[PDB]
């Protein structure tokens, strides 16, 4: 019922006594006990008129004390927070600029109707203040109020006052405006941080070099949403920027690339700007994957875009993606991907001993994406398929299973982009029948005995052993069956009436996929047909594949690389996916 | 059966466990923290029973604390459930507007009352008036 | 009572940190065992405290590993207070030291054979909080002595009754059935309510292995629920609880009966009919106070009646009215009722004077589920929906189950998914029936529909087609949702495929518009389902002329051709190769209707 | 911006948090719990998306931080910020701990409405912090390997064994589940060789409780290092209890058509990648002491009724990830005993598979030997992971 709430002793009575004790250093431990009450879940609403009243103090740690617990009351229950707004107004007036920027906040996190009578004037009077502190909060509340519902017509002013001020003399302060605003700005009426812009653009790039950690990253963020016209215009914009490969290890370089690359449209080299710019973002980048295991992952996700747009920048420098043992997977793999498209026609030497090292490391999830990324490697780079096709034969005779699949199957993808030029090997292969437990492994044999038929006298016994137990098997690896029983019989007759039977049997009246039963039956209608016309739209050349896969739409590419420093550089998605 | 009843704070804390099953001290420490994961994180709208390892559990919460039994899969659950609120009524008189800190610095006089109203894992005596009776007959010892 | 006791626990709780807490307990400890080994001896209020504030530290988690033996010197205190806090030290903390066992089996010796109810409820406390073996082994044939002498309190004989329940699930064979039997079932008449119930619980367990020692019980317990259940209001004051009169010792009266077939002696019969019909009659009455306590209390008693109804399953007309008054508590403010009606009507459903009840209330039962928030309140509405669903509700049943599923939340569809499917299978009449909610199912819940279901659909439309025009037209206006999910373009990319033509001549569902729609699927689908989709798309050219130069240039396009997979790359190849070269009555003599199926 | 941080204990329970903007609720804490802190086969990244909602979190010891947002936020952004936020807590109270959040309660929460206004990491530097920040934080402080050991082949396999236990609903709620396993570790390795073995997080370091015992050899220091025994020895031992990934759920439907017959239907779902194979598989289905006969089908696998075993038992050679099987049986009673209820003992089943139903994984084993004269990259290095099951029970 209301049993266990009485309010006549227990916990909240004591702490009631104490919030009323006349000695201060006994109020501000109560408030601490409260404010622990609170964040443990406790109902400490009945002390709220004692607490409050503890504002009425000299004392600035106790001041803060009570502000605290206003504040988690801001979004917990803003009602409740509301009770004491005629103590956030005549206590913005207060001296010590810490209390001003205090009061203004907190407000600013409360969120009802009745919040504009109150918290207009005073944030009017908090962006005119001596101390940068003040106005640094100030501003960003203009924002916070913005969220609460209103296009203000006075907010027509402060949308204004929020400009003003980025002429201001602390980067605090200006860089904060500047946050604020670009924010502001995608609520998206067509005509807002609107451009007084070479004092705009000359006025951030000096915020900028002052500037905190954090007060660059947004300024770098707002100028990338600006177009130029010219040359030199861009030029300096850039030269100015260059210096960041600086501080906030990571979000200040990769908004500093952000920029430096919207304004990749020049007339490049008469003289050769465009060419010390690609030079200077080669080692900013390369220290990124130094710092910290999640940063990394960000910087590589971007590396990876860059890379396809301009992969000029860092063709030198494919020694920093190289594997380190104990990364996390998610930084592994990202690496492991560009390490791919740095894939020149020089190096593969090395990058071929790194992934033969991860191959036979003992993370399995890798050692596959391993074998795999040696195909990619030899099927975008000819001058080294041949010491690919060698490296997987290695590991093949290593004989660890998980390896021995992997390798068969890149082996195929190679077995494809240079048809009939490694039909030696196919005997080695065979060796290891024994153990493809895993499907797509079977699949890749099944097809190369598939083609190559001939080049096999045993290619007959080999497939029988399968029908065995033709169920058990995924639908795919009877599908690659079927069709490598009709490339083997659009040749070999009498001996193979021994099985085309036993098979085509079951695709056509056994097995119930019916996708399988139609692959089937439009095979009985061209085998048992004519022995001549099933040849021409079977065995017809299957073309030259290319490297199809790994590469980015070139028109979303560009867009995104105009998202470089954002979440879609890490999805590679546009925004509106996440609306 | 009654296999355990607990008291247990929002927060986690056990202000009362009593136990009717062997039990280690481990196993102890972590059923207690099972039904704590449990029975947190259900809101008002839920029933007040649900199923607990091979037993189950009846609960209620009164202000920041939840009242546990855990009793065998085919006990009466609203027996159990107004088991639970009898119980509180009695330590409601018993304490004069009972709060959490009467537990705490009563713990000892808690297993009194829980005696009075539970043995061997049964309901033991249901009359808010005898227990009362019992209670403070109990107290004015020596 | 106990200052030095309040004002530990103060600093304790004053404690800005696990570690300044742990510094205070060891300081504790640390005094304890000063004290205890000290010279001064200890007045009892000191042992008393000490021994209580370990019993503390114990229950913060810590480690005790002394104080045992000033708990058990306590035992032996004339101080009711120094003794319970011994008492409880030794109940919470058991220790196997087989010297400190045989003084506390002293200790109970001596309250026990005291003649003082409160060091005997101690005592008999103890017994049943431990219970251990050597315990039984001292006590276990003294308890019921004392449970049947004629001179112990009410207040003792509880505790014994209890004790010696304990001692019999610990240890039975220590707990013969001796003298004491008759009265044991004699205490069901005493006029003290609790010690009825304690009896009540003992001779319940006692009855299981024991029921014809214990046969007598019957009849007295009929007698005095009946007795309790009519009883007016200015009777059993002491055991009234919100208007319900002792509703706990009714419950365990009625869980006693559980023990027993109907009584055997026709007039008992008669009286727990009455008993049973009173009861039932009560759950009808409305409330005498809006307080959820007495409603609670009197349900409590209500289930207990319904599950004696059930176990005796005897009495035709006190299942129906069971199954009718849960009927009444499906539309429930609480989910409390709607949670155990709906569970005790999947009981009743299995019975044979009881399944047709159920059935009355199949529309009470879809019309919750369709309005209910609670999972596990869902889960038994449809529990309950399995349960009854026949050749008369069937089609009802699975038209409700899929008109949920459009809404339902993600939890359910699984199970729901799963019932239908098999409920269809068991009950449909009409092959047509089958293909019309399987495509729907697809269609709304597919990515849960097994392979068999999906597949074993078209293994019986061969043989009973005529709905070729009706399958594509749903899987069609079913495919443009700019909605519609995967196995629907695998059975609806098949679908059409094969008979696109039965609706390639309606105008706003053209062979043109039919191809690009699938291709608005294909490349977000898997390689197995492109599978399908590179052959959909080639019986296209055949039966639609029309549209083969779309067509071909889709297949000889790079992302089917050098495509990275084998069947993608080999279909890709193959068809366009099929539909450019060979003749025309080539083309149809490989893309033609399709060959039909056998039977299992 | 940043449109919350939400400090998690290793339970998932929110210690403590700050709501920036109003777009984020109960929703937001549920989801983050769900699928990153209880992650099952979840590819971890640092960052994820669930119903439109961005997630970062970095973890620290047994704490959890997440920030999140419904926004095109700054990624590189919310990371440096949440590594300066563990700069500045540890130049408070040390480690960043539960223990250390727990006490800290009322700074955290101040620096917070400092060093993150509205979502826009503000400025926050440990010295030039003093000046808004009023509080002070709470501080708080061989024999198994003989020598020469040489091998042409320096080798090493390490198996994972574990065995998964299971009790279910028939509505599928987890009742009680653990996991108990073991790394063996078999090794021919020249020398006297330190090795660096490293894993996911899995394991911290009648009713079961999570524990992780290791190898006199063992030394704690992140990872595990060690100079192993030469041969076949078990490196670790551990069992336990959260995040396990039940290979399969069983979905008994028992339906007693009155008190003469009884109809049995049973469905099975492999819950794990398609690509992997689970092997000898049986289920084991029950049925009561009064039983004329059974007429099973079953359409994957092969069945057979067992009458002194009084149970149906069902047997499948392999199963691959994301599919459905299906048993249907008629069964068939004669009601001698009028009374007492069939009291259903639970559906057991076997199995075999080649992950570990924990989630542990093995991420790195290095070897370095001083003295002699060979490298990691020479060691060849097999592992395998085999799950079994246990008791694996469901109620039906
Ligand atoms: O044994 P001592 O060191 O002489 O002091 C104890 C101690 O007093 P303090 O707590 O102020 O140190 C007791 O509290 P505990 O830490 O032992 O629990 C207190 O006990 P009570 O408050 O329960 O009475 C007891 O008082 P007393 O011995 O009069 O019962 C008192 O001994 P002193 O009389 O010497 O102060």
């Amino acid at each position: 019922s209301k049993y266990f709430t009485t309010n006549k002793k227990g916990e909240i009575f004591e702490l009631k006594a104490e919030l009323n004790n006349e000695k201060k250093e006994k109020r501000k431990e109560a408030v601490k006990k409260v404010i622990a009450a609170m964040t443990v879940g406790k109902d400490v609403s009945s002390l709220f008129p004692d607490v409050v009243n503890c504002m009425q103090t000299d004392n600035l740690e106790l001041k803060k004390l009570v502000y605290l617990y206003l504040m988690n009351y801001a979004k917990s229950q803003p009602d409740m927070a509301i009770m004491a707004v005629n103590s956030f107004v005549k206590d913005c007036e207060d001296p010590n600029p810490l209390i001003r920027a205090l009061a203004v906040r907190t407000m600013g996190c409360i969120r009802v109707d009745k919040i504009t009578e109150y918290l207009c004037e005073p944030l009017r009077k908090c962006l005119k203040d001596e101390d940068p502190y003040v106005r640094k909060t100030a501003a960003v509340c203009v924002a916070k109020l913005h969220d609460i519902n209103a296009q203000m017509v006075e907010d027509q002013g402060f949308l204004d006052s929020l400009r003003d001020l980025i002429a201001d003399s602390n980067p605090m302060v200006v860089a904060n405006a500047v946050a604020a605003l670009s924010e502001i700005s995608e609520s998206h009426p067509n005509s807002n941080l609107l451009d007084l812009n070479p004092q705009n653009i000359n006025k951030l790039l000096t915020a900028l070099n002052e500037c905190t950690e954090w007060g660059q990253i947004f300024i770098l963020d707002c100028l990338s949403n600006y177009n130029p016209k010219d040359d030199r215009e861009a030029q300096s914009i850039c030269e100015r920027v260059t210096p960041r490969l600086s501080h906030a290890n990571s979000a200040v370089v990769l908004s500093a690339v952000k920029v430096l690359m919207k304004f990749l449209e020049l007339l490049p080299k008469d003289s050769d700007y465009y060419n010390m710019l690609l030079k200077k973002l080669a080692p900013p980048l390369v220290t990124l994957l130094s710092g910290e295991p999640e940063v990394q992952y960000v910087a590589l996700r971007n590396i990876n875009l860059i890379v396809q747009k301009r992969p000029e920048i860092l063709k030198q420098e494919i020694k920093v993606f190289f594997v380190k043992y104990n990364d996390p997977i998610y930084v592994k793999l990202e690496k492991l991907d560009i390490m791919i498209r740095l894939a020149s026609q020089a190096n593969i030497a090395q990058v071929l001993a790194e992934l033969k090292e991860y191959a036979t490391e003992v993370d399995v999830d890798f050692v596959r994406k391993a074998v795999r990324a040696i195909g990619r490697c030899a099927i975008k780079v000819e001058q080294s398929a041949e010491r690919c096709v060698s490296t997987l034969l290695d590991l093949i005779q290593t004989k660890v299973n998980y390896v021995v699949q992997e390798a068969i199957v890149v082996i195929r993808d190679i077995f494809r982009k240079y048809p009939n030029k490694y039909e030696s090997i196919i005997a080695t292969l065979c060796e290891n029948l024994d153990s493809l437990d895993e499907p797509d492994a079977r699949a890749a044999m099944i097809w190369i005995v598939g083609e190559y038929a001939e080049r096999i006298d045993n290619a007959d016994e080999l497939l029988e052993s399968f029908l065995e137990g033709f169920h058990d098997e995924s639908t795919q690896v009877q599908l690659t069956l079927l069709t490598a029983i009709v490339k083997l019989f659009l040749k070999k007759p009498s001996e193979t009436q021994e099985l085309v039977q036993q098979v085509l049997s079951l695709a056509t009246q056994d097995s119930d996929n019916p996708d399988l039963r139609d692959r089937g039956y439009i095979y009985w209608r061209l085998l048992s047909t004519d022995p001549v016309t099933a040849k021409e739209v079977v065995l017809s050349e299957k073309p030259l594949i290319s490297e199809e896969t790994d590469l980015i739409e070139p028109t979303l590419l560009d867009e995104l690389i105009c998202h470089i420093g954002s979440l879609a550089s890490v999805y590679h998605k546009p925004p509106n996916a996440f609306v | 059966m009654i296999r355990f009843i607990l008291i247990q704070n929002r927060a986690g804390k056990t202000r009362l466990a009593k136990w009717y099953m062997q039990f280690d001290d481990d196993e102890k420490q972590k059923l207690i923290e099972e039904v704590h994961a449990v029975v947190t994180v259900r809101d008002a709208k839920h029933t007040n029973f649900v199923e607990f390892r091979n037993f189950k559990i009846i609960y209620r919460r009164y202000a920041g604390l939840y009242f546990c039994i855990c009793v065998d899969v085919n006990d009466n659950n609203l027996a159990y459930l107004e088991a639970i609120h009898n119980f509180v009524e009695v330590l409601n008189e018993y304490f004069h507007n009972v709060c959490e800190l009467d537990l705490v610095f009563n713990f000892y006089k808690v297993y009194t009352v829980v005696d009075e109203m539970f043995l061997a894992g049964e309901i033991r005596e249901t009359s808010q008036t005898k227990v009362l009776k019992q209670l403070l007959m109990l107290q004015s010892l020596e | 009572g106990m200052r030095g006791l309040a004002v530990f626990i103060s600093d304790i709780r004053n404690c800005k940190s696990k570690e300044a807490e742990i510094k205070r307990i060891n300081k504790e400890l640390a005094n304890i065992r000063s004290k205890f080994k000290g010279d001064k001896a200890l007045d009892g209020y000191s042992k008393k405290k000490y021994v209580c504030k370990l019993l503390f530290i114990f229950l913060l988690g810590h480690d005790i590993d002394f104080g045992h033996m000033e708990a058990v010197n306590l035992l032996s205190s004339n101080r009711y207070t120094e003794k319970q806090i011994g008492y409880l030290f030794i109940s919470v903390l058991v220790n196997s030291n087989s010297e400190l066992i045989r003084l506390i089996n002293n200790a109970i010796k001596n309250d026990l054979a005291s003649r003082n109810p409160t060091f005997m409820g101690l005592a008999l406390h103890c017994i049943a909080n431990v219970g251990s073996r050597e315990m039984a082994e001292a006590f276990a044939g003294e308890i019921p002595k004392i449970l049947v002498a004629g001179d112990t309190m009410d207040s003792v004989k509880q505790s014994a009754a209890l004790c010696l329940l304990r001692l019999y699930r610990t240890s039975p064979d220590l707990v013969p059935m001796g003298d004491w039997t008759s009265r044991v079932v004699h205490l069901l008449n005493d006029q003290h309510l609790g010690v009825v119930t304690a009896a009540t619980s003992l001779i319940t367990t006692l009855a299981q292995k024991n029921p014809e020692e214990f046969k007598t019980s019957v009849s007295l317990a009929v007698s005095r629920l009946s007795r309790i259940v009519t009883s007016a209001s200015t009777d059993l004051q002491d055991y009234t609880y919100y208007f319900v009169p002792a509703p706990w010792l009714s419950v365990k009266l009625l869980r006693l009966l559980q023990c027993y077939p109907p009584p055997e002696d026709p007039a008992v019969r008669g009286r727990l009919t009455e008993c049973l019909e009173t009861i039932l009659n009560k759950a009808q009455e409305p409330p005498k106070s809006k307080k959820v306590q007495h409603s609670n209390a009197k349900n409590a008693v209500l289930f207990e009646a319904i599950s004696l109804i059930i176990h005796h399953d005897s009495e035709p007309n006190l299942l129906v009215r069971a199954c009718n008054q849960l009927g009444q508590f499906l539309q429930h403010r609480e989910t409390n009722l709607r949670y155990l009606a709906l569970e005790s009507m999947c009981t009743l459903a299995s019975s044979e004077f009881s399944h047709e009840a159920v059935k009355t209330h199949i529309e009470t039962v879809i019309n919750a589920l369709k309005t209910e928030r609670d999972v596990s309140v869902r889960q038994r509405a449809v529990d309950l929906l399995y349960a009854m669903c026949d050749r008369s509700n069937a089609q009802q049943i699975v038209a409700e189950m899929l008109s949920y599923l459009e809404t339902a939340d993600y939890s359910i569809r699984e199970e729901i998914v799963l019932k239908v499917a098999i409920l269809a299978e068991k009950y449909a009449v009409d092959y047509t029936w089958y293909v019309d909610t399987i495509l729907n199912l697809i269609r709304i819940a597919g990515d849960y529909v097994s392979e068999e279901v999906w597949y074993r659909v078209i293994q019986i439309v061969i043989n009973r087609d005529d709905v070729q025009g009706y399958a594509a037209k749903t899987v069609f206006e079913a495919l443009q949702a700019p909605a519609c999910h995967e196995n629907l373009v695998k059975v609806g990319g098949y679908i059409l495929g094969e008979f696109g033509n039965l609706i390639a001549g309606d105008p706003r569902s053209s062979p043109l518009i039919q191809f690009n729609l699938l291709h608005s699927k294909f490349h977000l689908c898997s390689v197995p389902t492109r599978a399908l989709l590179l052959s959909t798309y080639i019986k296209f050219v055949n039966l639609f002329p029309e549209v083969k130069a779309t067509i071909q240039d889709v297949l000889r396009s790079d992302s089917q051709l050098k495509n990275a997979d084998v069947e993608l790359q080999q279909r890709a190849v193959e068809y366009l190769r099929l539909s450019t070269v060979a003749s025309t009555d080539i083309l149809a003599t490989v893309l033609e209707e399709m060959p039909p199926f056998p039977e299992r | 911006m940043i449109g919350g941080l939400f400090i998690y204990n290793h339970k998932g329970e929110v210690l403590i948090s700050r709501v920036y903007r109003d777009d984020i609720g109960r929703n937001a804490v549920d989801a983050f719990r769900v699928n990153v802190i209880h992650a099952r086969q979840q590819v971890r990244s640092p960052v994820t998306n669930i119903a439109r909602t961005s997630f970062f979190h970095v973890k620290r010891s047994n704490i959890w931080l997440a920030a999140v947002t419904k926004q095109n936020v700054n990624a590189a952004m919310v990371f440096e910020f949440l590594y300066k936020m563990c700069d500045v807590m540890a130049a408070y109270f040390g480690k960043i701990s539960e223990e250390n959040i727990k006490n800290n309660f009322v700074l955290i929460y101040e620096l917070l409405d400092e060093i993150l206004d509205f979502g826009y990491p503000q400025n926050s530097e440990t010295g030039a912090l003093k000046t808004f920040i009023t509080q002070q934080g709470i501080k708080s402080q061989i024999g198994w390997r003989r020598e020469g050991i040489k091998y042409r082949r320096n080798e090493l396999f390490l198996d994972v064994l574990e065995s998964v236990n299971l009790l279910m609903s028939p509505q599928g709620q987890v009742l009680s589940a653990h996991v108990s396993g073991r790394v063996v570790m078999k090794s021919y390795l020249s020398g006297m060789p330190e090795c660096k073995f490293g894993m996911n997080d899995k394991i911290v370091i009648s009713i079961a409780i999570d524990d992780c015992t290791f190898h006199q050899c063992v030394r704690l220091s992140r990872s595990i290092s060690f100079i192993p025994p030469d041969g076949e020895f078990e490196l670790m031992r551990y069992r336990t209890t959260k995040d396990i990934i039940l290979p399969f759920r069983v979905i008994p439907l028992v339906r007693e058509v009155g008190r003469t017959k009884l109809e049995v239907k049973v469905v099975i779902k492999s819950n794990f990648k398609p690509s992997l194979l689970a092997q000898k598989i049986e289920v084991r289905i029950p049925t009561p002491l009064n039983t004329s006969g059974v007429q099973v089908i079953c359409m994957k696998g092969k069945a057979k009724y067992k009458a002194s075993e009084n149970a149906i038992v069902w047997k499948i050679k392999r199963m691959a990830g994301m599919k459905e099987s299906q048993i249907s049986a008629e069964i068939e009673l004669l009601p001698t005993n009028d009374k007492k209820k069939w009291a259903r003992p639970p559906i057991s089943m076997n199995f075999e598979v080649p992950f570990a139903p924990s989630g542990l994984k093995v991420r790195y084993l290095k070897v370095f030997e001083p003295k002699l004269n060979y490298s990691d990259h020479d060691v060849i290095k097999w592992v395998r992971y085999i799950g079994r099951s246990g008791i694996y029970e469901t109620r039906c």
